[PDB]
């Protein structure tokens, strides 16, 4: 014969932590703490990421013919790679700021490119021919596709210069590599000089990177190397080389305007058109709930990796029901 | 809690309503059941959403990049790089934490005054022509029906 | 939103108020003269005073150039910049973006814990000389003036 | 406090708990001095520890040294290095002042409710059976001896 | 009779917004964000600016023929430049590694000028003048006035040493460029040899230039580059100079002191006499507030910037008249 | 027959500051930040530390033959020093990234000294003998412990080459030096062939380096000069040397085993055999603590720094005594 007052019990058992009382059932909690992911690699807002294959950053634009598949594409908000990659530095050695470019071939907006330097009709006088079996294409040892190489031309090598003049209103990256053999018979047979001379210009920009020889060790085939370098220019600058050989000249030079510098993820996850707005080196994530956890490392506007345990926040009271 | 109510005096919740959050019941004649309430419910809901989803919507961000891959020569740099990551990560980390728990404090308290409102509510009008007890429910000299047991929940009551 | 009384039990405040944010009027024999106890009124201050400038001037720093100027190799580090430079931007903006919510929610849950403090205060002095109706106004069967309500603004009485 | 009683209802600060500070009791008369539930005090190691262990080893970092090295033409980094540094420094400095200025209140409030509702229980049955003294004091008119203390503690009293 | 207790309640409009409830009106209220900047840009912590105008940072220090306004000034807590105004690099060339010798003069202590070494009479068997490229100021074109140039005299090019010892307790900056001729036949003209023999040394600082030589860009009648370099001369420590040819070497130099950094600011803001406690490009701060709305770019002790909109908190009361 | 009920007030005048008031009287307060450095070096994540007394790095893996301390040391978590050092390097010269390797040699499982290639024969065609007076040992000369002195030999300096294969499976410390010659005489007294290059190979990346002859300034005993170089060998490669003069190889090569980069610490504190979880250049804490206010710069997994007073938390209620 009364009249009560009295609160929700619901049926469901969820714990939550407070700084007073840890660990009690609520009617309502939203889990806010992030511990889910996609598990799959998905396009970053609007654009996709760079589908590779096998080869590398390196072997995309060093130009190895086993991965004779990257070409065509024109825009991606980041790459991809395995930790599996062959292809790279088709014959052994160095690149020049290699994690540099990583920077400035992640922001990608607009692709096109053209045969700065061709292997027919641009140098007539030298050989325009090049084959290593550290470059090979099933069963023939072909060259790169963006990378051309000079040895001398019956018996001499004359001189030479090559003073290219940009006008494509947007910036342009170029190739190249400077040679350097073990033996001093395969280094005077090739290139028939003693002391030769390599000559870069740019306004700024300028090396005289000497070919050096010694007993380089064997990355299988080839005992000695080829080191590969680059430089920028935008519209109104000058790249001029005056060379007396020892040089993978620049061949296809890669033209891209970009402003910022994303990044590029390197994973395995398989390639969906799903539209993500964050990615991390095992799927994608959301950004609703601002705090998120699964990988350090993430590309994009995200919710901010976290150590917690649980974040599960209250929206409820305490429970205690049946009848 | 802080209050002798949500735990303490009230003891247990219902297994009841499905809508409100707040409530009460009664036994006269007919009913024996929990009339919801709105105005406890889409104000104490209506601010909660405000919250979390203010602690949800505000923060923002822009384009940023996070991976730099260095290398063997520039080491210094690679613990700048790690050096900054899990510095924010350490406060992401223990705010996100912090704020949480003791946030927490709040939703609980924000029920243990607000239905403390409740069983003051009844309190504040009519008085004692009933009897005081602890459990949070009152008994009525003048019994009330289904009209004016619907008269509780807006407090519209004759006399004290 | 809480304690009953700020903007639910008392439904408006006084534009006649001056001398301070809470106290009492009178509806007494005489005259009319809007008072305020300054004391609680001087003491509340107080502490958003300490509140205020606490927020402020705990606050430091130590001379910092945030320009850094980066060429066309440095690209790498130059956006690596970006990263501190954003990270410490969303952690600030984040911070201070919930400290200002969550304090102005604790100042008026505080100003209806000293109105209230201040009714329940009155409500422990007269006892029983008194009746209650809701707006912190205390109907007497008791018939008084001045130095009586003077009694009641400095916590003394004859009798409860 | 926040709710107003430790310094707001009961204007004192008496000799007893050490430790538990939050455990029921009402006093009734078998002497002087009150006692713990011995759960909600309990609530004292949860409450107050876990506050504390929260804001203590919830807390983990990495391993990391801020120092650097740098060289003459290096004046770029080292300026972007110490920024950092600065930066974070800054950071947890105003947020750790703020947690020990907020939290503190907080629970020298946490102390303020809980030991409150010791008195909202008596009057839950005592009420009028015990008349009114502003000290935080009841006086019950009826006589018990030295064995009442142990009995609305407990919650169960005879005539309300 | 009755007695009844209530509230504070204004005529104000100014809201502002809580966790559970937003738009709440309010009586007293305080603006924990500074979004007002005075649009001037003066004084930090007493120190004055670097004033330059439409001169720069290359020229100030060079001696470019517009940067004669700059003689006597004390010293600076930032610089003072234009983001606009193109006088940079005179007759071209790559400036050092400048930016970060922006960084290192950014905030310098005692700052006085003086001749390094005499253009006149304090080289025996070289040469003077040579003044001639499209750098002028008044109606003539001159050389720079803190570098000297020496060309050939009549016969012979000698090669050489010299130095400048560090007795001083405060340390020196000395800059040196080399000369790239776009012409092969210029060098001759002026220079003599075939090769380069340009040489610096400190003792820790070692680097051999040489004038890797071909045709270049043309600006204002001048093609070819001068590679301006620096460096700071910590006590004892004595800079080595061996030119066959093109080096122009040091003719004033600068005694400093210096080991904190600072800044420049890219705003065309007006120069007035104050103080402040910070600086942005939009205008001067005042640490006063723990957040600041303008800019993300600041100087000194500044509040830490903020994106955000809304940061005023509430003195005063949830409020309403009944009237 | 009354009912006073109340709350605790112990002996304790501690005090504390809130946000709604100050110096607020506790009854049981607890300090939340470690101001306590045991102004003592210690052991650090299990592992003692190293020791080198006066010698800063150069005078170890050099070894600078002015402190004999060093014979055999197994491996540390960081590295100690002095800020005093005297004698740390021997013969003058300019120490190439002299803070990267400092980086590098922080954190490491495991060292080695090894003859590289064995003083013993490794070298005929070369005369050693070489010795300075920069750094003799109590009386008659030496130089240093892990290099020599590939002087020219009798009156010739012919051409040569040696290697070392990556052996020791993990990786090895590969430096090696480069000659400078005070006197024109004194360069063909030693090295005989003049102008002559000096090369040093890895499996990429030849740097090419050039002596300069240098009548450089004096400071500590025949000042030509000499410049150290240094690389980590991994697995997977090999070490090639050439030389028609100018070289300096080492006699003692150090194998090594790492991955996480610590620190540098410079500390004149006693050293001992605690266990402590983070160390500073003040000395060791107790890492339970959050937030520590001991020294910013801090080695080990440590408290967050804050310049803070204080951090006095509250466990209990207010104190109101008078009983």
């Amino acid at each position: 014969d009364t009249i009560c007052i009295g609160y929700h019990a619901n049926n469901s058992t969820d714990t939550v932590d407070t700084v007073l009382e840890k660990n009690v059932t609520v009617t309502h909690s939203v889990n806010l703490l992030e511990d889910s992911h996609n598990g799959k690699l998905c396009l970053l807002k609007g654009i996709a990421p760079l589908q590779l294959g096998n080869c590398s950053v390196a072997g995309w634009i060093l130009g190895n013919p086993e991965c004779e598949l990257l070409i065509s594409k024109e825009s991606w908000s980041y790459i991809v790679e395995k930790p599996n990659p062959e292809n790279g530095t088709c014959y052994p050695g160095h690149f020049a700021d290699y994690e540099e470019l990583r920077e400035q071939l992640s922001s990608v907006s607009s692709f096109e490119r053209f045969e700065m330097f061709p292997k027919e009709s641009s140098w007539p006088n030298h050989t325009v021919t090049g084959v290593s079996a550290s470059c090979s294409h099933n069963g023939k040892s072909s060259f790169y596709k963006n990378l051309l190489w000079l040895t001398g031309k019956n018996g001499l090598y004359p001189n030479l210069s090559k003073s290219y003049a940009n006008n494509k209103e947007k910036e342009v990256l170029v190739l190249w590599g400077v040679h350097h053999p073990p033996n001093i018979g395969d280094q005077r047979a090739l290139y028939h000089t003693e002391n030769a001379y390599v000559s870069v210009v740019s306004s700024h920009y300028s090396r005289k990177f000497t070919p050096e020889i010694a007993k380089r060790p064997k990355v299988r085939d080839q005992e000695g190397r080829i080191n590969y370098y680059w430089t920028l220019l935008e519209p109104g600058d000058t790249i001029i080389f005056e060379a007396n050989g020892n040089l993978i000249a620049p061949r296809y030079a890669f033209a891209l305007s970009r402003g910022f510098g994303s990044g590029i993820i390197n994973s395995n996850a398989p390639m969906d058109e799903c539209d993500a707005k964050c990615q991390t080196p095992q799927g994608a994530i959301n950004s609703s709930l601002p705090f998120q956890n699964v990988h350090p490392v993430t590309i994009g506007e995200c919710p901010k990796y976290v150590r917690s345990a649980k974040l599960r926040m209250v929206t409820g009271l305490r429970n205690i029901p049946s009848i | 809690g802080l209050f002798g109510a949500i735990a303490g005096f009230i003891e247990g919740g219902w297994t009841g309503m499905v809508d409100g959050w707040y409530g009460y019941h009664h036994q006269n004649e007919q009913g024996s059941g929990y009339a919801a309430d709105q105005k406890s419910t889409q104000n104490a809901i209506n601010g909660i959403t405000n919250k979390v989803n203010s602690v949800i919507e505000k923060m923002n961000t822009q384009f940023t990049a996070v991976g730099k891959e260095f290398n063997k020569l520039e080491r210094r740099m690679e613990n700048l790089n790690k050096k900054v990551d899990d510095g924010f990560i350490d406060i992401w980390t223990y705010n996100a934490e912090l704020l949480v728990l003791l946030e927490n404090e709040r939703t609980l308290d924000f029920h243990d005054s607000n239905v403390k409102n409740l069983y003051e509510k009844v309190k504040s009008q009519l008085k004692n022509n009933a009897k005081e007890i602890g459990n949070g429910c009152f008994e009525f000299y003048h019994k009330c029906n289904d009209e004016c047991m619907e008269s509780v929940k807006n407090g519209t009551y004759d006399y004290p």
